[PDB]
RNA sequence: AAAUCCUUUAACGAGGAUCCAUUGGAGGGCAAGUCUGGUGCCAGCAGCCGCGGUAAUUCCAGCUCCAAUAGCGUAUAUUAAA
RNA sequence: CAAAGUCUUUGGGUUCCGGGGGGAGUAUGGUUGCAAAGCUGAAACUUAAAGGAAUUGACGGAAGGGCACCACCAGGAGUGGAGCCUGCGGCUUAAUUUGACUCAACACGGGAAACCUCACCCGGCCCGGACACGGACAGGAUUGACAGAUUGAUAGCUCUUUCUCGAUUCCGUGGGUGGUGGUGCAUGGCCGUUCUUAGUUGGUGGAGCGAUUUGUCUGGUUAAUUCCGAUAACGAACGAGACUCUGGCAUGCUAACUAGUUACGCGACCGGUCGGCGUAACUUCUUAGAGGGACAAGUGGCGUUCAGCCACCCGAGAUUGAGCAAUAACAGGUCUGUGAUGCCCUUAGAUGUCCGGGGCUGCACGCGCGCUACACUGACUGGCUCAGCGUGUCCUACGCCGGCAGGCGCGGGUAACCCGUUGAACCCCAUUCGUGAUGGGGAUCGGGGAUUGCAAUUAUUCCCCAUGAACGAGGAAUUCCCAGUAAGUGCGGGUCAUAAGCUUGCGUUGAUUAAGUCCCUGCCCUUUGUACACCGCGUCGCUACUACCGA
């Protein structure tokens, strides 16, 4: 999930959730690579993928003309 | 093996009895299953009415047990109907079955328009009351068919009725209730006083009365 | 830990409404008392059996669920979060036998401990049994503190919890020296008297229930044993701990008494032994109260039908029953 | 009436990828699946009883089967059931 | 219920009146009323039910009953306080794996792990990816690799160096094996507990529409649905009981050179003593087989003369101790014992596997199991002497050499033979110290010495010097226990390359106290009652939207 060891203390507050349903949150970061104890509600799955959502604000891109070139008669493929 | 216990069914292992109607001629009572089994033999089919599961208080708190209504019918003449219960189902269902030989009754069959061929339905319209039902058959015409709930179509059926209006009263539900009534209902066919028996009734020996050197020897 | 923070409140006070009244308390019941969301409630107390939160109880006619220990425990933190005492959980846990000491902090990282009896007749009794002992110990927690005495200040009590200040030392069972025997001895004695004349007599003034504050300051703590001075054995309960230091630093540390103290004072202190004429707005609120509890009642009914759990187990058999014929 | 349609008749007109049958349902009532995937008290279903909170016989799909059949569902008035 | 009967076999006359529950006996109108009110009397809307009879008894905060040293009483020994051994949490740590958390977790996982075990952490290796098909490949697919660099590693692991290895492959597609990986809340089995506490269940008959009941009980009695006996019941099956092992006793029986005794001859030394030597008599001692034996039998008390209890004579014995243990259950433990297992994850810079290294043992701390103690009934020092269960190809004797750990050499034992007559420790008889932190108690440490094993630094263990501490019988609380029984004291097995402060057995010394009760923590009966009711959470603040009133 991550690759640094300043990479999972940058996103410590940052809950996760799980595909199968368990709702944790990170721990310790452990190695000097991308590595954490996580705790969680329950007990996981080998087969599971944990996951933790990152949300920013996006605004639309400035791009008005109200030119619009005539079309040619359409027609079908 | 049979090996009969009472006095009636040592004289029905023989050849003493012939039908199953100079039993109930005399009105005694059938103890053993072996002697409908013999006399009616192959002719007894049957349908289980209902398997209801019960769950029973026990101080080891609950285990299931089911309940078992078996309408036992020779086509044409004698029904029977059963209720046990037991720990298996096929168990519970022998045990009706037994039970419901025990219980086997004749019914009179009587004509509706006037008496040409077999009999086909209920001789005058009785009723059976069994606890807040009220089953009540009416003769119908010949080729009506039973027109009736489907409890006491079976039954009728496999009293070998083949046509009987039906009515029924009250909470007719209540399986065991419905079934009984409508029992109760085709004993009570032959209890019924007509102007058919009204000729005075000349008594024969009983069949422990005739065949006493017999049982000397039992 | 706590991460579930709003049905789960309302759920478990409605457990502790049932545990005063009866044992074991029906899920039919629950619903009711917790109007505020219907029908899922019983989703929530599969989660809270995940947890030490609630049992499970199905004898013989008995169905429905008792709080368990650490449940009752939980209860009381998630009232102390919203009073803004308790945020976090400190680590140095002394595990004792009528209670538990838990390390508290707050928003502003003030560490504080927490106490929580442990009781332990069904276990209803035992989790009523500590609610009487925390009232208790608070009320002489106050009535101390506000009269001189060098004890732990009483913060906030909920049910079983106690939060007191932080005091953090060791107690005098497992001290080998102290640098001032003489001062810390005259401490101590000064301190019966000061109870005596307060009008109370410890009974269990040991070494047992002693903590030396960086071996300059005497703390006490634990106190539902206290007795009245108006006892007939007052004296012996009084002389009966002054012969338990006076041996003590005799043992120990191998200090003998200069001072004899044995003076009966009472009571010059505070006696601590006894710790149209109706207006249309005011119709508008008595009709509201009676429109309220008609729709509460038949709450109350819509919920008791949930029984699911007698419908799940009649399914099951007569599946088995139908295959077999 | 003049037509049309029917009937009557020349010729052409049938091998399943057609000249392809639908609507409702498949826990109980009630005839027919503890099949497979998806969903996870959500979406939804369900006349009533109820189904769903991670093995869903009840949801959405696939397959399979059942009832009616060129019809079959649904809402309502009404009669028997009463 | 003799009417509530003469009702589907439905009609003697006749008046009033009900049609799921609520809303609601509320509004409105009328009418009577001095008034309070009465009579008459809706709808909108809401709800799958409101309820009546009967029946078992989950729960009583019922009352009674009875039961248990995992309860008490009468007691004995402790724990808890010190020092240490190990388990749990807690906290630091790369990791200090994990399960277990009141009895029913916490010397538990035969969990006494140096490596291994090993799951954990760090660095590396290997392929142990079966198979089908495609690609490549014989003008070689691929395998093994000295040197030198790197590397902990004579790790061809990578690189240079250029030699071998003959299809034994290799790359991919799928996709099989494998995991001490996840789920014991997806399963089996085993186990724990409820419960070591005592019942469970038909068949047939009887009662009731049926659920159900009777059997399964007034009373006495018993651990008890036991027994006597009463009786709409009568009979059963299953388990406890009836038994299996062990122990007690036999001068009776079957027997012994791999246990003997007796005796004789020989020997030795003061008629003796000898476990010193060999023949004959035989089983008392010793082994171990059958068959006895004790059943509340005898006598006397008390008991509805009844099951039984009590007391004592004869008796070895007038309770020997365990094992095995029901109907049902807990969402008790356990994928970490399984080649028993379902899914899901991870499968080749692996969660497979080996390799080296650490860790599981870490330390302010609480909680627990346990050893040694706190001394004079004691320790040290001699001398004296006495077992049993056992184990043995690793047990060991016998000679010598080193105080001692131990060394050297020769023997016995695959076993009633050798250890071993298993010459065990408390205990017994003398010497020493004498109320004191003492010679009691030995923690914590410095030096050496010897073994075990590829390795003892995180002392594996064992010896010999030093060092020589807290500790003065321990509060609140609690634990265990009734006769060869607590407790003292050693021994042997398991664990084990080296090893027992744990444990499972064995003896040896050996008691005081009670032979009772329902007070306590609980548990068990019996009797009786039974399918969260009512009266005591709110205040203000701006915006829109709904429905009433209204100038």
């Amino acid at each position: 999930m991550f690759f640094n060891r300043e990479d999972v203390l940058w996103f410590k507050p940052v809950e996760l959730r799980t595909k199968w349903g368990r709702r944790g949150h990170i721990k310790e970061p452990l190695g000097t690579h991308g590595h954490m104890k996580c705790s969680f509600d329950g007990k996981l799955k080998s087969q599971d993928t944990v996951l933790m959502n990152l949300y920013k604000r996006v605004f639309p891109k400035w791009t008005y003309d109200p030119y619009v070139p005539e079309p040619v008669p359409w027609l079908k493929s | 093996e049979w090996m009969p216990v009472t006095k009636l069914g040592r004289l029905v292992k023989d050849m003493k009895i012939k039908s199953l109607e100079e039993i109930y001629l005399f009105s005694l009572p059938i103890k053993e299953s072996e002697i409908i089994d013999f006399f009616l033999g192959a002719s007894l089919k049957d349908e289980v009415l209902k398997i209801m599961p019960v769950q029973k208080q026990t101080r080891a708190g609950q285990r299931t047990r089911f309940k078992a209504f078996v309408a036992i019918g020779d086509y044409n003449g004698h029904v029977g109907l059963g209720v046990k219960c037991s720990k298996e189902v096929a168990t519970a269902i022998r045990g009706a079955i037994i039970l419901a030989k025990l219980s086997i009754v004749p019914v009179r069959r009587g004509y509706w328009g006037n008496k040409i061929g077999k009999p086909h339905t209920v001789p005058c319209k009785v009723t059976g009351r069994c606890g807040s039902v009220l089953v009540r058959l009416i003769p119908a015409p010949r080729g009506t068919g039973i027109v009736s709930a489907p409890v006491p179509k079976k039954l009728l059926m496999m009293a070998g009725i083949d046509d009987c209006y039906t009515s029924a009263r009250g909470c007719t539900a209540t399986l065991g209730n419905f079934a009984k009534a409508t029992f109760d209902a085709i004993s009570k066919t032959y209890s019924y006083l007509t102007p058919d028996l009204w000729k005075e009734t000349v008594f024969t020996k009983s069949p422990y009365q005739e065949f006493t050197d017999h049982l000397v020897k039992t | 830990l706590r991460y579930m923070s709003r049905d789960d409140f309302r759920v478990l006070t409605a457990v502790e409404m049932g545990m005063k009244n009866h044992e074991i308390v029906p899920g039919s019941l629950i619903a009711s008392i917790a109007s505020l969301k219907h029908g899922g409630c019983n989703k929530v107390l599969r989660e809270l059996v995940k947890h030490k939160l609630i049992a499970w109880e199905r004898t013989k006619t008995v169905q429905g669920y008792r709080l368990t220990n650490a449940g009752y425990d939980y209860l009381a933190l998630k009232t102390l979060s919203s009073r803004q005492v308790v945020e976090s959980v400190g680590n140095q846990m002394g595990v004792g036998k009528e209670s538990d000491i838990y390390i508290v902090a707050n928003e502003e990282g003030q560490q504080f401990a927490l106490k929580l009896h442990r009781l332990g007749r069904h276990n209803v009794s035992w989790l009523y049994l500590s609610r009487l002992s925390a009232m208790k110990e608070f009320a002489y927690m106050k009535a101390l503190y506000e009269r001189k005495f060098p004890v732990p200040k009483p913060i906030d009590y909920n049910r079983h919890a106690v939060v007191m200040e932080l005091i953090n030392g060791y107690p005098l069972c497992q001290i080998h020296h102290v640098e001032d025997p003489a001062s810390v001895y005259d401490e101590a004695m000064e301190l019966i008297v000061k109870l005596a004349n307060h009008g109370l007599i410890h009974g269990d003034f040991n070494e047992f229930n002693l903590i030396l504050d960086e071996s300059d300051h005497i703390t006490m703590i634990d106190f539902p044993q206290m007795v009245s001075t108006s006892h007939p054995n007052a004296e012996w309960y009084f002389d009966r701990d002054v012969k338990c230091i006076k041996d003590f630093f005799m043992k120990r540390f191998s200090y003998e008494s200069e001072l004899f103290p044995t003076f009966k004072d009472i009571r010059r202190e505070d006696t601590l032994d006894v710790e149209s004429t109706i207006p249309p707005e005011l119709v508008k609120q008595k009709v509201k109260r009676q429109l309220t509890k008609q729709q509460k009642s038949a709450v109350r009914r819509r919920l008791q039908k949930g029984a699911n759990i007698f419908t799940k187990q009649r399914r099951e058999n007569m599946q088995n029953i139908k295959s077999s014929l």
